């Protein structure tokens, strides 16, 4: 149809264009290279093939598919790769003899080859329906059905036809909707735009908890269903590891892993890592990643597949909550996603604003954030899911005010932190308390502390410790430790182990293990009981030397006690947590007198 | 007067090895580091209008 | 056609429209040298060229343009090693020929299969800094960051010569079972330089160990942007149809980057951060994704690229980037180099985030990955007390940071002194890391697992 | 031939110029002022011009000289004062009355008047000559190695006349060569664009140095031909004065000096102090300036000869490399060449990179580097010569830490650091051991070991010492001098005579800074086996008073060892010192005992 004007770079001009909508999917020349219509300038509509190009000829052919870049979302998106251009990676090895994208494939969005076991609903013959509503399910887990068969939102009637219980592919019909006649057939996937968030019914207060099952961010700064965070840091800050850690621990019963262009070696390791692994709920074959799905991209991978992947993946997400389901969806990085276009901007030819990265940046940033929350699922069954977004970003040689960080920090109303001294000394991820923030630790701690802990009263204490610290580090530094009080000595000291023993989760032996909301809260009974006992005792006339010496065998027990795995009496309260309180009291006793 | 004298020099010493060590470079990289960025927004506008 | 204009390292060709991306071109002087360009930008009845060779001399109607009707690609052959070849596809050495076997594109997808798994086989440097602390693996990516007062060539050379010794000892333990084959690509440093590495090769093994891709400063910025590509062909092929291990060593990677600045400032495209391109990005990622087991899983690209940092900033685009990207950092130190320590590298913000990757276990210790941990956090400490030793005094310091102190001396004046040829076993290591951790007491090694301390002590 | 389009500027841009090439040398107007093409666009071609183009109307015709703007290589280099593209600024001084050019004159770059005796070589009609193969010499100079004619690189032939013995004008045909019909005619000198680098039989590294005859350089560090150096600015209260000193006490067989953009007070010291001063290995005709050509521009000049300056002073040193002799580039200052690129981006419209200087500058200074070295000179008999670069980069921010200083030290082997507070009490040249590197010290060293010296020992444990003697100094601060050992007393004893003796020499005497590279060796020969003996001695029962008394006499002699003569018998054996070491050892029973 449309004839290549030019090519300019990795920007295509051809003529012959009545039409287009935005962001069209096309196959660009008999290479069939992914492009996307950006902007029309008279007939000529400049197009940006995002696939490498190194031999595309003028005057090559233009297809137009009709519809914009676009997920398919149904069957056998479990424990299955693809692409940031839904292409499965998987179908690719076999066909190509090319393991990783090759220039000039044209692989279809899903597996067509994989049949899969359909039940219909409580939808029968001659009932309405409505986009979103439950049409069937489809067993893809050992556990559960993970994919639940949606009718389409922008569709509607009443169904004439419904297919029975069996096995069918993909392609073949199953379904048959009567409004205005036969308004179409239905296949297992439907199809939806990326650029268009999914409409739930309402969104809803997100005050519940959400375990990360990691003992830093339970501790300080607690993360909340529904959640949107910013995480900094650059590398040897541990966002690899965090995500592997968040996948096995994570309450939620999806979780979708964006690779914006990594290192290749990075998604070698997880893809490997997950099925080697045990779930925490249990898993039956591949356990981990019966829960997971990747969507993997390296760094010199296709510029739109890095471009598209958070909304690749919001899409998903957004599928899964009106599913019913629990998602975290963690983005690694933004900031990888920031560069691709900064490129895009220069080629265009558009003006870009400061760093040479594009305006455009802060409202593409907020439009995926604010799709993130909780909400009531649209479906007449109504459920109750969220999309809690935990989004990585890297700071310019240390510097935070880089546009891409600042404008995350803008939209999120949760920041965690990444101290690079701390790393230094292994202790990644490493959160303060004057780097990090979070709005939702008030209601966070309120339930906390109906489900048993006594969080609020605690994480008090221990905020105050940090901030604390901070200021009498700058006195020793300068002055000396000659200047200090015997109260500030001992904020120094509970301080150097809270640092060790929540922050770091780098081993020595083992990688370190499952903590809960429960474990972490015996931790911080152990660390706030040293302090206020010993400030009495030397308020009280006692040495600061007897006080540490005789505290000892407790501070090696909670150092190592990660290691050891939860349940240990109880998960609940540990005997080896519970014998500590007791040795306290005698040691405090001994010294008074 | 002799042992008052010790108890002084001290803090003195302390204080001569704290600026040189601590604040004078701490003073060097912030202003070079903003000086930098700050050019940069400058200049960089100078070519998109002239592009 | 015929040349129309020419613009720096830009050239305008009013010609016809039949020509497509990186098809090469040949531009024939009235001298009838032909030097050789690839199409930048194709347009309706003209094109915009990057000559690789040259940037002046190029006429109107005197010159001609001659189609080869071939976009670029590299002739890759395995016979490649002892030959001598120059960074432009071709010996201008008078090396022996390349050959061809497959001609391999430099796109940065050709046929490209890489790493599905990660990395779990140690390769050695023989170096205790750079193995203990950071590890290095067959897939493994590190940065040398080095400075204009250190010596960047004799560091380069130094992990080289010498990871070309251990890696045999390596080969009968059974860590391998493949060739080992260097890849040594120069690109764009002066004459000194360029005959001080082959004269260091040499010494050591041979060249036959080697191959050679020399490129030299008065050839141009185009050139020295294709020179690593021609290194990846090089690696690919190897790993991918001989099942070798290839290590690659690209000096120096900030001399590629510096051109990728000029071909923004002569061009119309605006740059990003510090004047440094936008599309930076992409231009570094190239060279880096093409990196990792090798399918048939007994093949790999390894790589070791050697940044020059030219203020020794941290701040600098260059190093940053390339630091989020690769798999691990190695700082080397101008503070340790003036002291008398060779190699003079300093571990206090090496780091890899990909440690577990970069760590070995059947074929190096269990322990070794626990102890380095410990061992790093250790110096750190004694780093914050150096400071603290000269603000306050040993007037009011712990009795903790004394030990501190004296592990920090004993750590620099041991463990980072090595001989120039001595080459230390990654086994020997953990015995003289052992003698560090020692002089603390069992309640100063506390965050360590019991376990591992009442073990080995 | 092309006619005027727009002066728009000193920029003036002309349509109607085919086979127009980018390098090519074009004379603008009636008048003929010198102009260069950077750039075409289309038919029109877009040149700098240097001079004024004041009076010139759009309409005036262009003239090419059909030819790229290129130097000439030949006789009668020597005792002249150049342009930053070769033009005689002596020539002008005669005819116009004037020191500089004014616009509306040029000139040739070679003067016609002088005639040169040439006298054939050992090839006669009927041979086959090749590439830099010595067709003859010429003889004017008995002080140095005079102008060895080549044929031009890149040129191969049957020789069909060969002009015999006598005088003939620089001018006047000497050689028709037969290659392909009449080659053309060449001429005694031939030319060679600038911006091509001169070929050689092959390059190799450096390792031969020769007499710098300034003790500090030898010393501290060595000085080497065929080296790359980065030696600190001062803007004429410093810079002036080791410059001065370099050309003078040195006696490489050419010295080259290129002034690329100074401040007019530096040139005018050059030029009238060269002929006044006296060689320091005898001869007279303008002393130093017979074996100095010199380029010399201050800022005033035009932007282009600022710019073209190394780069024609580079192919002057480059041509006498291949007859094979040691040349001295001693550039002052790349700053001031940098900012001539600067200028010439801003009227072109070039968008540069960081602090306003351009991106072409990292490149052009790394092609720069690589033309001087050390090479094995082309020519049938091969001969060794080389080119060394020491190139002063000056304060362009304030700072050193602007992208011309940053740039340069890194490709850079060598660093010197000039001491600001010795400089203003005008101790020239005092370079600092602790700023100070060498990364050609193990090669070299193992060079002079051969030669005869003891080299190797003397010099690193030169530097060992005074590194050593800083943090000793500090311990007689703070602690105090009285308990401290007479061994560390002595460690600074010592290290105050190589501070005294070396470091503080006055270039304003020439007893005190001209000594041979042989006598260098045996002052400092003479400080270190004192040092040895004065710790032995101190150990097996002595005392700092009672070793100062008993020394005495040899110690009065090491003190005394700058104000001696060169020779004393040789210049290369000095009698004085090896009678010296009997009398030390005679001296050491005595005082020990």
């Amino acid at each position: 149809y449309g004839a290549i004007y030019s090519v300019s770079g990795p920007v295509v001009i051809a003529e012959n264009m009545i039409g287009c909508a935005m962001y069209e999917l096309v196959k660009v020349g008999h290479d069939n290279l992914v492009g996307e219509v950006i902007r029309i300038d008279g007939d000529k509509a400049t197009i940006q093939v995002y696939e490498e190009t190194a031999g595309l000829t003028v005057g090559d052919p233009v297809l137009r598919t009709g519809k914009p870049l676009s997920v398919e979302l149904g069957p056998g998106l479990m424990e299955t790769i693809y692409d940031g251009i839904q292409r499965p990676l998987k179908a690719i090895k076999e066909e190509s003899q090319s393991i990783y994208i090759p220039r000039g494939i044209d692989t279809p969005a899903l597996d067509r080859t994989i049949k899969w076991q359909f039940t219909p609903g409580k939808f029968q013959v001659g009932d309405h329906i409505s986009g979103g509503d439950i049409y069937g399910s489809v067993f893809e887990n050992s556990l559960i059905s993970s994919h639940k068969i949606l009718l389409p939102p922008r569709s509607r009637g009443t169904i004439t036809w419904i297919a029975p219980a069996g096995e069918y592919t993909l392609d073949e019909k199953i379904l048959e909707v009567e409004f205005d006649g036969k308004k179409s057939d239905f296949t297992l996937y439907h199809t939806w735009p990326v650029r268009v968030p999914r409409p739930v019914t309402e969104k809803l207060s997100a005050d519940y908890p959400l375990l990360t099952g990691q003992r830093v961010l339970d501790a300080l700064f607690p993360c909340v269903q529904g959640g949107t965070t910013c995480i900094p840091g650059a590398f040897g800050c541990g966002k690899t590891v965090i995500s592997q850690s968040l996948s096995k621990y994570s309450n939620s019963d999806a979780i979708i892993y964006v690779g914006c262009g990594e290192r290749g070696n990075e998604m070698a390791e997880v893809l490997m890592e997950f099925p080697e692994l045990y779930t925490e709920m249990s898993g039956t074959k591949e356990p981990i990643m019966k829960r997971t799905t990747l969507v993997a991209n390296t760094s010199n991978m296709p510029v739109a597949a890095r471009e598209a992947s958070i909304y690749t993946g919001i899409t998903l997400a957004e599928y899964f909550r009106d599913q019913g389901k629990n998602v975290s969806m963690i983005a690694d990085s933004s900031s990888r996603w920031a560069e691709a276009l900064r490129e895009i901007s220069g080629r265009l030819g558009e003006m870009p604003a400061d760093q040479g990265f594009p305006a455009y940046l802060g409202a593409k940033l907020a439009s995926f954030y604010e799709r993130a929350g909780k909400a009531v699922a649209l479906g007449s069954p109504d459920r109750t899911g969220s999309v809690s977004i935990v989004a990585a970003v890297s700071p310019a040689g240390g510097d935070f005010s880089d546009p891409v960080t600042t404008a995350t920090l803008g939209i999120t109303q949760v920041f965690w932190g990444l101290d690079k001294k701390l790393a230094q000394r292994k202790h990644f991820p490493s959160i303060n308390t004057s780097v990090s923030y979070s709005k939702y630790t008030n209601v966070l701690n309120k339930f906390y502390d109906s489900n048993y802990p006594e969080f609020p009263v605690l994480r008090d204490r221990m905020k105050e410790i940090l901030s604390n610290a901070e200021e009498l580090e700058q006195v020793v530094q300068l002055v000396g430790k000659s200047a200090l009080s015997d109260s500030d000595k001992i904020t120094l000291d509970v301080a150097t182990l809270i640092k060790e023993d929540f922050l770091q989760q780098n081993g020595y032996s083992t990688y370190d293990a499952f903590c809960p909301i429960w474990k972490t809260f015996d931790m911080m009974r152990a660390f706030i009981s040293y302090h206020d006992e010993a400030q009495k005792a030397v308020a009280n006339g006692a040495n600061w030397s007897k006080l540490a010496d005789s505290t000892g065998d407790v501070k090696h027990a909670v150092s190592s006690s990660k290691f050891f795995e939860p349940s240990r009496g109880e998960k609940e309260v540990h005997g080896e947590f519970e014998k500590l309180l007791s040795t306290m009291q005698e040691r405090f006793a001994e010294s008074t007198d | 007067a002799f042992i008052i004298l010790d108890e002084v020099i001290k803090v003195t010493n302390r204080r001569v090895n704290a600026i040189e060590h601590v604040i004078i470079p701490r003073t060097e990289n912030t202003i070079a580091y903003i000086n930098s960025e700050l050019d940069e927004l400058d200049r960089e506008e100078f070519y998109r209008l002239k592009k | 056609n015929t040349v129309s204009g020419v613009n720096g390292p830009l050239v305008i060709l009013e010609k016809v429209k039949f020509p497509r991306y990186n098809e090469i071109v040949n531009l024939t002087l009235p001298d009838g040298t032909v030097r050789q360009g690839q199409v930048l930008e194709i347009r309706g009845d003209r094109a915009i060229v990057q000559v690789f060779e040259g940037t002046s001399g190029i006429d109107v109607k005197k010159t001609t343009v001659e189609f080869t009707g071939e976009s670029l690609r590299i002739p890759v052959s395995e016979d490649m090693l002892g030959r001598i070849f120059d960074g432009s596809g071709r010996p201008i050495d008078n090396g022996p020929k390349v050959f061809a076997e497959d001609y391999l594109d430099i796109n940065g997808s050709p046929i490209n299969p890489y790493a599905r798994i990660y990395p779990e086989e140690m390769i050695s440097t023989g170096v205790s800094a750079i193995d203990t602390m950071n590890s290095i693996a067959r897939g493994q990516k590190i940065p040398i960051f080095s400075a204009s007062g250190l010596p960047h060539n004799e560091i380069a050379a130094q992990i080289c010569r010498q990871a070309g010794l251990v890696r045999p000892t390596k080969d009968v333990h059974d860590g391998h079972e493949e060739n080992f084959s260097i890849v040594f690509a120069a690109m764009g440093v002066n004459l000194e330089t360029a005959r001080f590495f082959k004269q260091d090769f040499e010494e050591n093994g041979s060249l036959e160990r080697t191959s050679l891709f020399l490129n030299l400063a008065n050839d141009p910025t185009i050139e020295r942007i294709i020179t690593p590509r021609l290194a990846l062909t090089t690696a690919e092929y190897l790993a991918y149809q001989t099942e070798r291990h290839v290590l690659t060593i690209l000096t120096d990677m900030s001399s590629y980057a510096d051109a990728l600045r000029e071909v923004s400032a002569a061009r119309e495209e605006v740059p990003g951060r510090r004047g440094y391109p936008g599309y930076m990005y992409t231009d570094l990622s190239t060279i880096y994704e093409r990196a990792g087991r090798v399918e048939g899983r007994n093949g790999s690209i390894t790589q070791i690229p050697i940044l020059t940092m030219p203020n020794d900033d941290i701040t600098h685009p260059i190093p940053d980037l390339t630091g989020y990207i690769t798999e691990g950092q190695i700082f080397v130190d101008r503070q340790l180099h003036n002291k008398g320590i060779y190699p003079p590298i300093n571990v206090l913000p090496s780091l890899s985030r990909l440690m577990k990757s970069a760590i070995g276990e059947g074929m190096t210790r269990k322990d070794h990955g626990d102890v380095s941990n410990q061992l790093y956090a250790k110096y750190a400490i004694g780093k914050d007390a150096a400071a603290m030793k000269a603000v306050v005094g040993e007037e009011a310091l712990s009795i903790e940071d004394k030990l501190s102190l004296e592990f920090l001396e004993k750590f620099e004046k041991t463990f980072i002194t090595q001989g120039a040829y001595e080459d230390r076993t990654v086994f020997e290591s953990l015995d003289q890391a052992w003698s560090l951790l020692r002089i603390y007491p069992k309640e100063m090694l506390n965050r360590i697992s019991p376990k591992i301390l009442d073990e080995f002590y």
